[PDB]
């Protein structure tokens, strides 16, 4: 069973710009272990198919969260270590392109939409149960909790926005463009380890590691 | 994977 109101406690429970950003991405990897610990049934996948999927989701996991901590930031993004940083802030720091996808395909599109942290949770539940991530031991399984995420958002919204029949498709059609938007930041992240002019912490560097 | 692993610890 996956009760939405588990994925709602998960969210509740966890509450140069580039290196700010690196930083944040850094603090935030461990808070995302104690978020996926509170998804139910989680915790019972084998140990190694919780590894392969944190190691699959967590760029797209943590775009998700910080886009959707910045609805009420104009033009902006507000990291979790307090620092909110502008737009401007990013172009002037090389990162703008990337920036303002963000900041118009997801935090906008959040924003106009109103979507609530339960609704948040659950595309993230959705975003960590991915059965195509590669090595699992039993991906039908996985796929078997990614269907109850969806069927729970599904309901969850019927039921609190009956006036909105779209809803619940609009919330499933901003997973590709979250998608993109993490391949390109890892893309950049990839690319500040290269050039070696931006500090990288451990665990995010271990994330940075070829998988075993 | 050794962080990773050892916040996965029960
Ligand atoms: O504070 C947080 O909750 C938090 C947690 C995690 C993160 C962040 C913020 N920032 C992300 C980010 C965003 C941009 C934006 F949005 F500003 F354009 C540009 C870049 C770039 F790589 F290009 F520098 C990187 C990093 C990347 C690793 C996991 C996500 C993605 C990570």
């Amino acid at each position: 069973d996956m009760p939405v109101e588990r994925i709602l406690e998960a969210e509740l429970a966890v509450e140069d710009p580039v290196t700010n950003i690196c930083q944040a991405a850094d603090k935030q990897l461990f808070t995302l272990v104690e978020w996926a610990k509170r998804i139910p049934h989680f915790s019972e996948l084998p140990l190694d198919d919780q590894v392969i999927l944190l190691r699959a989701g967590w760029n797209e996991l943590l775009i998700a969260s910080f886009s959707h901590r910045s609805i009420a930031v104009k033009d902006g993004i507000l990291l979790a270590t307090g620092l909110h940083v502008h737009r401007n802030s990013a172009h002037s720091a090389g990162v703008g392109a990337i920036f303002d996808r963000v900041l118009t395909e997801l935090v906008s599109k959040m924003r106009d939409m109103q979507m609530d942290k339960t609704e948040l949770g659950c595309l993230r539940a959705i975003v960590l149960f991915n059965p195509d991530s590669k090595g699992l031991s039993n991906p039908a399984e996985v796929e078997a909790l990614r269907e109850k995420v969806y069927a729970s958002l599904e309901a969850y919204c019927k039921h609190k926005y009956p006036e909105q029949p779209g809803r619940f498709a609009k919330l499933l059609l901003r997973l590709p463009a979250l998608r993109s938007i993490g391949l390109k930041c890892l893309e950049h992240l990839f690319f500040f380890k290269l050039i070696g002019d931006t500090p990288i912490d451990t665990f995010l560097m271990e994330m940075l590691e070829a998988p075993h | 994977h050794k962080i990773l692993h050892r916040l996965l610890q029960d």
